[PDB]
Parts: C-alpha cells; sequence; structure tokens
RNA sequence: ACCUUUGGGUUAAGUCCGCGAAGUAGUGAGAUCCCUAGGAUACGAAAGUUAUCGACAGGUGUUAAAAACACAGGAAGGAAGGGGCAAGAACAGGUCAGUGAUGCCCUUAGAUGGUAUGGGCUGCACGCGCACUACAGUGGUCACAGCAGAAACAAAUAGAAGUAAAUGUGAUCGAGAGGGAAUGAGCACUGUAAUGUGCACAGGAACGAGGAAUUGCUAGUAAUCGUUAUCUCAUUAAGAAG
C-alpha cells in the first residue's frame, strides 16, 4: 500500500520542475493527490583566505553547496509501483525508495 | 550669590564654533522688554527656557 | 601501507610486533598538486586552499552570502 | 536616498500620457492599473513606478 | 470539554506557550512553581506589573501553566510576559463579548505595546576582519 | 499527583539531611574531611556533612526526574549536574565535572538499603524512598 | 504575593504626586510611566528625542554599568539601586523619588566654557547650556562621585549612594557633584 | 593603629548607650566610629538583634542593614 | 591637433531637477540572489513545517521642481537590517617556496635528487609588532540550585578530556587569604620514541592601573561571559572562523 520517495538534489530548478511533473502524474491518475513534503536543505560549507600568499588586508570567502530534498509519500498497488518506477531514470535528481 | 533671568528662545539661526558645537539664538527675556542674541551649546528647542547669569552680555554677530 | 616494527621486552631476549599508527602530513598530499601545507580535510576532500578555489565551481561549491 | 531612478521615472510619465482617464487618485487602483498594462516583472518596481504616477496625478 | 486557549510569546532565541482554562479560582504555574515560589524575582515582577494595569476582575476564574525554551534569564521573562498577556486577549475575544476585549486591550496598549508585540531584534552575525558584528582589528603604522 | 514540586528546594534538601545523619542510612567515604569534591574547585567543603548535603540532592533529582517521567539518571549525568568552572592560571576558565567516587558511593550504600535500584541504562527509585519523601512532606508544608 | 493594588515602585513606593520644581526642566523628566522594575527595552534609542522619553531611575541604573568590568550587568544595578532606596527613604522621610529629583536639579550647571572663535584663533568664552544637556550631566557627575568614592573604602555600595543623594537634594558642599557644578560655573564666569 | 578582635566591657556599655538615638545602623558604623573589625562588627550586632535593643529591616544576600530606637517610617 | 560649452539646487551614486548649439539610445550605479524577521486558506494527525504576501517617503506637517526630516500607526518606515556580486584605466605592487602554469641562466652519483637514524628550525647580550592573565572586595572560598545556540557522552572508591559560563540563594574570608612566574621528590596518559599533556604535594617572582605617542566603535552595536559534533588535531589552542 504505502511508498515513501525521496527525490534528492543539488539544484532547486530541476527539482522544482521534476516535483511539478510527478505531481501531475498523481493528480492524473487521482489516488487522492498531495504536494510533496519540503526538506531540511543539507548545507556543507568550507571557510578559506582569498589570497595564494600572506600578502594583503586578509579577505575571506564561505563556500557553501546545497542539496535539497522532497519526499512523497503515498499510497499505491505493487503493479503501479512496478509499472510507474520508469519514470525514475535519466535524471540529475538522486532517486530511493521506501517500503512496508 | 544666586541672581539670574529667564528667557524664552525665539529663533535659532545658525550651527558655529570648531566642530559645529554651538547654535546662535534669539531669546527674550520673561520679565523685561530686553530681546539678546546668544549661543547655547546643547541641543535646543524653540520655546524652550534657558536660565542667564546676565542680561546684557551679548554675541552682536547674531 | 601499515608498517610494523619489532621490539624486545625487558629480558633483551623475548620479542614482539607493533604497528605505525598513519598521522601527521605524510600520507595528506593535496590531491591535485601534492602540496604538504593548506590541505582541507573536511567532507573527505584532500586538497588545498589554492587548488580548492578554482575547481570549487566544477565540484559546485558556491558563494551566496 | 530615495530617489527613483531613469527607467522608474521614464515608465511613470509614459503610462499617465498613453493611459490617463484610467488612472485615480488611490495607490490600490494605480498598482491594478500597472499590474494589468505592464511588463514589468517584479512587484519591488511596479510598487514604485505606482508610487510616482499617484506623486503625480495629484500635481 | 473545558474551554481553553493557547499563545505563544518570543524575545532574543526565547520561545514560550501558555495555556489558559476555565477554573474554580485563579491560579498562576511557571516551571511547576507557583509565584510564591519560584526562585527569580524579576520573572514575579514582570507577572504582577502586567497583571495590575489589567484589572484583578478580568483575571478572575481563570488558570494559567507558562512554559519556555531558549534564550536566557531576562529575556524569558518578558518572552512569558507577552505570553500570559496574549492569553487573556484572546479568551475574551472567544468566550466573552468583544468589547471587554477591545477595552483591556487599550488599557496595555497604552502601558507597553511590546506586551502585545513582539521585538523583531536579535544579536547581528559576525563578519571577518574584527572581534565581533562591527568591531575591526587594530591597524597600525609605524 | 507531582508532591515534591509544593515546597521549596532550600528548605527540603536540609531537612532530608537530618534524617539521613541520624539513621547513618548513607556512610561516608574514607578521608570525607579533606577530599574535595572536583579538580575544579579551591578548597574541600565549608561543611563537615557535605557528604550527607549530596546524599539529600541525590534524592532530589531521582524525584524531580520521577516526576516528569524522564529516562533513568547515569553516572555522566550526576557528574555533569554538580559541575563548576576550572580556574587555570592566565588562561580562560572552563567546564568541569564532579568525581564520580562520592556518587558512586552514594548510590551503592542507597542500593543496600533498598532505596536505589539498578537498571541496565540507569538508576531508578524504590517504593521506600518514595514514601519516606512524601511523609516528610506533609509535615513540613503545614 | 505583596500586594493586589497599583503600581508602586520595587511594589514599596507611592508613584504619584510629584513636582519637578524648575520651570526650565519641565519636559524632560518622564515621572509619568508606571513602572514595577527599573527596566525596559523600548528602543527609543533610535529617535530624535527619545531618550528623554526613558524613565527616571531607569537613566540612573544605567550610570552604574561602569568601570569597564560591569557593562552588562543591569541586574546587578537593579540590586544596588533597590537598597538605597531603603536607605534614603528612611533617612528623609520623604519618597526617595523626590530625593532624586532634587538631586537632578541642583547638580546640573547652568553656564558652560567654549571655544567660539572660527575665522582665526580658537579663543574660549562662557556659553549657555540647553535644558537637555544640562540634566545629561548631572547623571554623569552623581555617578562619577559614587564610583571613586567607593573603590578602595570598606564601606558599602547601597550606603554612598544614600551619602550622596541627601545631601545634594539639599545642595550642600559636601556633595562631590554640587562642587564640581560650583567649579564649571565659576570657570565659566572667569571667562565671560 | 590596627583594628581590635574584643569588644572589652567599658566600649560595650557606651554602645548600648550610643545604639538608641541613631536612626539606621551598619556593620561599617561600628568598625569605622569604634575601632573593632569586621569580623566582630557582625556578632555584636547580631546579638543586639536577638536581645531586642535594635531590629533588623533588611538582609538581601550578605547587604544587611539594621535600626535604632529613634527610626520612623514613612506613613500612606 | 581639440571642445560641445556659463559649473544653479539634490543623492550613497552625472543619483536626479532646472537651462542650453545640441539631441538620441547603452555599460557602470541602480535594478537584478541568497540568508535572518512576520504571514495558512496548503500539508500532517501530530502538536511542526513551509509560504507569488507584506513597506511605497504611502499618510499628516513642512508654500517652484528634485529629495528630506520629525511624528504616527505597523512583524517590518526612508538604500527594512546584514552579507554577496560588482565599470574603464592603472601599478615595472605581491607570489617562480601552490601548481605536470612558464621563458632564460645554474646543478645533476663524491647530486643542489631521494631515504634512514640523530641534531636544528624551539639557541640568547639585546631593540620592535600583535595577543593572554592580572593588579582585587561591583572581590576570594564552601555548598546548593538553574538557563543557550538545542538535542550523541563504556566504566571509574584521592586524582588523573567532555552537555555552558557568567548567573541565583545561603554560608564563609577580610585589605598582597589578589596573583600564579622560576623550581623539587613523585603518580599517570598519548606516542615508534617525551622533549608534549593531565594529576597530587610543595614552592611562592614581577605587577598596587601604565611616558611620548596610538587603534577600532552609532544599537541587540561596543564591552563582558562561556561554548565549539568548526578549522588545524596521535597527543598538543593563549590562533583564526562561527
Ligand atoms: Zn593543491
Amino acid at each position: 500500500i504505502n511508498v515513501e520517495l525521496r527525490l534528492l538534489c543539488s539544484n532547486k530548478k530541476l527539482l522544482s520542475d521534476l516535483s511539478n511533473r510527478y505531481y501531475n502524474y498523481l493528480f492524473q491518475n487521482s489516488p487522492t493527490a498531495k504536494k510533496p513534503r519540503v526538506l531540511q536543505p543539507f548545507i556543507c560549507d568550507v571557510t578559506t583566505r582569498k589570497s595564494p600568499c600572506g600578502q594583503g588586508t586578509a579577505t575571506w570567502s564561505k563556500y557553501k553547496m546545497i542539496i535539497h530534498g522532497r519526499m512523497f509519500a503515498l499510497q499505491m498497488t505493487h503493479q503501479m509501483l512496478k509499472d510507474s518506477a520508469a519514470f525514475l531514470q535519466n535524471t540529475d535528481v538522486e532517486v530511493r525508495l521506501t517500503l512496508k | 550669590s544666586e541672581e539670574v533671568y529667564i528667557g524664552e528662545v525665539l529663533q535659532t539661526l545658525e550651527k558655529t564654533g570648531p566642530g559645529g558645537g554651538l547654535t546662535m539664538c534669539q531669546v527674550q527675556l520673561k520679565d523685561q522688554k530686553r530681546t539678546l542674541y546668544r549661543a547655547i551649546m546643547g541641543p535646543i528647542a524653540v520655546g524652550d527656557l534657558v536660565a542667564l547669569l546676565d542680561c546684557e552680555r551679548e554675541h552682536r554677530r547674531g | 601501507m601499515n608498517k610494523q616494527m619489532i621490539k624486545y621486552n625487558a629480558d633483551l631476549e623475548t620479542t614482539f610486533t607493533v604497528e605505525r599508527k598513519d598521522f601527521g602530513r605524510t600520507n595528506r598530499r593535496c590531491r591535485a598538486c601534492f602540496a604538504y601545507n593548506g590541505v582541507i580535510r573536511k567532507y573527505d576532500l584532500m586538497i588545498c586552499r589554492r587548488c580548492f578555489r578554482e575547481y570549487a565551481g566544477d565540484i559546485g561549491f558556491k558563494i551566496y552570502d | 536616498g530615495q530617489i527613483k531612478g531613469k527607467s522608474v521615472r521614464t515608465a511613470s510619465k509614459v503610462i499617465v500620457e498613453r493611459y490617463f482617464n484610467r488612472l485615480t487618485n488611490d495607490f490600490y487602483d494605480n498598482r491594478n492599473v500597472v499590474i494589468d498594462v505592464a511588463e514589468i516583472r517584479s512587484k519591488k518596481l511596479r510598487n514604485k513606478v505606482s508610487g510616482c504616477v499617484t506623486k503625480l496625478y495629484k500635481r | 470539554s473545558i474551554a481553553q486557549v493557547i499563545t505563544k510569546g518570543t524575545r532574543k532565541t526565547a520561545i514560550s506557550k501558555c495555556v489558559c482554562s476555565e477554573s474554580n479560582e485563579f491560579q498562576l504555574m511557571v516551571d511547576n512553581m507557583t509565584l510564591d515560589v519560584h526562585h527569580d524575582n524579576f520573572l514575579v515582577a514582570k507577572i504582577k506589573e502586567i497583571m495590575k494595569i489589567i484589572g484583578y476582575e478580568h483575571l478572575e476564574n481563570l488558570k494559567f501553566e507558562l512554559t519556555t525554551r531558549g534564550g536566557g534569564p531576562i529575556s524569558r521573562a518578558y518572552a512569558i510576559r507577552q505570553a500570559f498577556a496574549k492569553a487573556v486577549i484572546s479568551y475574551f475575544g472567544k468566550y466573552y463579548d468583544e468589547q471587554r476585549k477591545q477595552d483591556i486591550k487599550e488599557q496595555i496598549m497604552k502601558f507597553d505595546r511590546a506586551a502585545l508585540v513582539a521585538d523583531p531584534r536579535r544579536v547581528e552575525p559576525k563578519k571577518y576582519g574584527g572581534p565581533a558584528a562591527r568591531a575591526k582589528y587594530t591597524k597600525s603604522y609605524r | 499527583n507531582t508532591e515534591i514540586f509544593k515546597v521549596r528546594h532550600d528548605t527540603f534538601i536540609p531537612a532530608l539531611s537530618e534524617y539521613l545523619r541520624t539513621n547513618k542510612t548513607v556512610v561516608p567515604i574514607k578521608n570525607f574531611d579533606i577530599i574535595k569534591t572536583s579538580r575544579g574547585k579551591e578548597t574541600s567543603p565549608l561543611d563537615i556533612n557535605w557528604y550527607y548535603t549530596r546524599a539529600a540532592s541525590i534524592i532530589r533529582k531521582l524525584l524531580i526526574s520521577k516526576a516528569k517521567n524522564e529516562k533513568p539518571l547515569s553516572i555522566v549525568r550526576f557528574s555533569s549536574e554538580y559541575g563548576c568552572a576550572k580556574d587555570r592560571g592566565n588562561r580562560p576558565n572552563k567546564h568541569v565535572r564532579a568525581s564520580k567516587g562520592i556518587i558512586i558511593k552514594i548510590l551503592n550504600d542507597l542500593q543496600e538499603k533498598g532505596w536505589v535500584e539498578k537498571k541496565e541504562n540507569g538508576w531508578t527509585l524504590k517504593k521506600e524512598a518514595e514514601e519516606v519523601s512524601k511523609q516528610l512532606i506533609e509535615k513540613l508544608i503545614n | 504575593t505583596e500586594t493586589s493594588g497599583d503600581i508602586k515602585l520595587f511594589g514599596r513606593y507611592p508613584y504619584t504626586d510629584l513636582e519637578v520644581k524648575d520651570i526650565t526642566l519641565e519636559k524632560y523628566i518622564n515621572v509619568a510611566s508606571k513602572v514595577i522594575l527599573p527596566h525596559t527595552s523600548s528602543r527609543l534609542n533610535t529617535k530624535k528625542f527619545g531618550r528623554t522619553k526613558i524613565p527616571v531611575v531607569e537613566r540612573f541604573v544605567n550610570a552604574m554599568m561602569r568601570k569597564g568590568r560591569n557593562n552588562g550587568k543591569k541586574t546587578l544595578a537593579m540590586r544596588i539601586v533597590k537598597d538605597a532606596f531603603f536607605i534614603i527613604e528612611g533617612v528623609t522621610g520623604q519618597n526617595p523619588i523626590q530625593i532624586l529629583v532634587d538631586a537632578i536639579c541642583n547638580s546640573g550647571p547652568r553656564e558652560d566654557s567654549a571655544r567660539i572663535g572660527k575665522g582665526g584663533v580658537m579663543k574660549r568664552s562662557s556659553v549657555d547650556v540647553s535644558p537637555l544637556r544640562r540634566i545629561n550631566i548631572a547623571i554623569f557627575l552623581l555617578a562619577k562621585g559614587v564610583r571613586n568614592s567607593t573603590f578602595k573604602d570598606i564601606k558599602m555600595l547601597p550606603e554612598i549612594i544614600a551619602e550622596e543623594l541627601i545631601n545634594a537634594a539639599k545642595n550642600t558642599q559636601s556633595s562631590f557633584a554640587v562642587k564640581k557644578k560650583e567649579e564649571i560655573e565659576r570657570i565659566a564666569k572667569s571667562n565671560r | 593603629v590596627k583594628r581590635h578582635e574584643r569588644v572589652e566591657d567599658d566600649i560595650f556599655n557606651k554602645i548600648v548607650k550610643d545604639v538608641k538615638n541613631m536612626r539606621i545602623l551598619t556593620r561599617t558604623t561600628l568598625s569605622e566610629r569604634y575601632n573593632l573589625s569586621l569580623n566582630i562588627s557582625i556578632k555584636l550586632l547580631r546579638f543586639l538583634e536577638e536581645n531586642q535593643i535594635i531590629k533588623l529591616i533588611s538582609s538581601h544576600r550578605g547587604s544587611k542593614i539594621y535600626a535604632g530606637s529613634k527610626y520612623e517610617p514613612l506613613k500612606v
């Protein structure tokens, strides 16, 4: 019955498009469709001096990479899970599944 | 000894002095015809009451 | 490599073996340039602060704020 | 400094000559009209245009 | 079910929640301690201040439990004071006539707006080239 | 009910301390008169009966933990509860734990009297230790 | 606990029937705003005369958080002044608040020395102070007298607060703050 | 001269005569008028407040304040 | 060869308003992101999360235009606050000890190339730059409570890394009972190796608020107080970055 699908992605526009596409698919099948849950973004960061030597005013930069994520929890029969999984390929988004 | 005159400020004119610390002001005394020109150093609002030690010493430059 | 050393006990007749722990600069050389100094070790990078800034945008890091 | 900048005053001046009768003394009417007619891509700009247009309309 | 409302009050990084309920007797607890047992007097002063601009007859037949997390000792007392203040107005609007809500609100607003609205004030982030938010390290010449 | 919160800590900790000493339920560590409570402390305690104030406050930590239905208390938890700021010369002060040996001895004494039961992940109260506290409070508030 | 009546300072003091008693000062001294504890976070400092609307005893505790090491310790200041009011209310017999008001009235210098010369050398002259500056200096002097008095003396600080404030309200030579007000006015006159 | 670690009989006698008609009195007064140390101004002051000769009017933290026979408070 | 013309008001900004032998479009600013603060009618049955919305000098008052203050309501009010990005031209400014970026000169088995065991970079007459504890009582000591940014913690009988500290109450000590520098015989830990670190007992130096000079800082700012599941890191922070 239940499935939880994690769409994980370090680009916001892609994840927004792919989730809108999958939401449209859900509402076109109409199994009591719903929005995705927007997850707390993972943020990995590094802070370093700009100059390659000691000279000048010490100026510092913070680089941070953001891994966005969205979860769909959903009700489907096993055939529809097996058949719909054909949607979950050729994406820069990484896709993962949980089941009970 | 504690002689004093109370005067009412009617106008302010110019920020004045090294660093612009003072303000040129026109003051009328409360119980005399006299109206003076004076420099004052705190923040001042029109219609303030100020206490003077002399009714005569003046800043003629106005 | 985890190198091993022999050591003798107080009798100077019985022998035992002990392992050398891998620590310090000697194995943490910059993966782009072999440098020993200013190596960022976080997130299992092993890249020096000079090399990082030219490649950061290829890896996918950005300055947001 | 709260000065409007060149494109904002230019668009303000053109709209009042092009659509004058459609405008009123009201900020919200004027904001509705610029939301309706214009291409302007952020609410940040069209808040400033309708501000200047309702400043003109009195004068 | 028993008549109830819930409110939230914030100061710096302290957050507090107040639940308010119908009772035969006026009762107030903070950190599970009554006002006559609680260990910090600044909190007790800030509570009895707001309890006197509101009339005592408006706090009658009513019970309060306050819980809080975050910030520190001075900030939490103001957080608690807002949570308490908003509960009475919320209850009057929901369970009595709305004129009494308006009357009480005029009194609190005349006294202190910051009892019913939250200050958006927070610590500013540290920048590089100084010990704190704005102070710079010492330049030298010779 | 959560009966413990009805009385003030600085009346309860001194009250139980006498009931302990008059029944010798806990026995002092060797050299209690010259040992310090932590490496962070400057000198040994000013009261010779400090060991009993520890025993009285340990049962209080457990009563309130039981009242709030927390997870059982560990030897590490208690060591951080009684911790302090250690003096280090020419360096900033730093937070340091209490010494475990005192706490271990108190908990093993209380085990032998049947006052404290060891669980797989901490220590917990027993019926006798709860009822002593109950019967004290019922006089003390009156 | 103690009371279920109207708002009184430290829950003890009357908070009514208060007179300034110098018309030059009237608008600039807030004895209106009924507060139980001399603490507020009201964000008026970001305004043009907003620091004149802060209540009187508030301005007076802020003056204590000084000598560097005591920065930020506002609770400590409240503890100190609370005790001083007990000493003063007892000694004087009148609302500590009227002692504080009269201390300010006497301790502000009315005439001052300043450089006037613009188009040449800077020559010193007497000048007349505004209402607002007059009260700002009064608090400063009362504070500076207290701090330096207590430094390496066995007496308790809340007691020194009561010594100075009584004397100041009574315009006696005994006050550090009053003496230094005489000095400034004498030098101002010398340069008149 | 240094401070003292006794209240001898004739200092004790005259302190009783002096504590009446004084208003607020504190640890320092006994130690700066007479020659007593702080550690013997505490003990004497605590004694007189058990004897009903003086009365305590504050004791907040270690700050502790007393009153003698010609004290009189404010009235509403 | 060159100038586009009379230099009057405004803004952070040729940002703009007047007037003209000039007039029309662009770059730079600006606009244009991201984070922090408020907002369900959306989602969940757990009790939170996210949000195309919200502020424009708009209102009133200041009598050319352009801007402006001062009030007021408002979660936010004059570039909302804080970052981030960021013209043209320059400089014989720094780095060849970051680079399988690099021209030209030099060395190259008795090496100016590698490795190993040791020693130095840490030496000490002395002049300078930047930090840390202080010089006490608005203190020291004993106990007891109790609160962050949130959430991680075998055991330990004197003691030998960890979940705040300032702080709140009671005791105590009483004007070098402040302070912990050089040093002794020990007891443990990390390590291949102590020279490094922890612990106990001693020991107890200068310093009693700093000459000529000199450095930042306008509000949740400066200063205080701890803390780093941040960076260095076997073990070592009195350094940076939060
Ligand atoms: Zn590299």
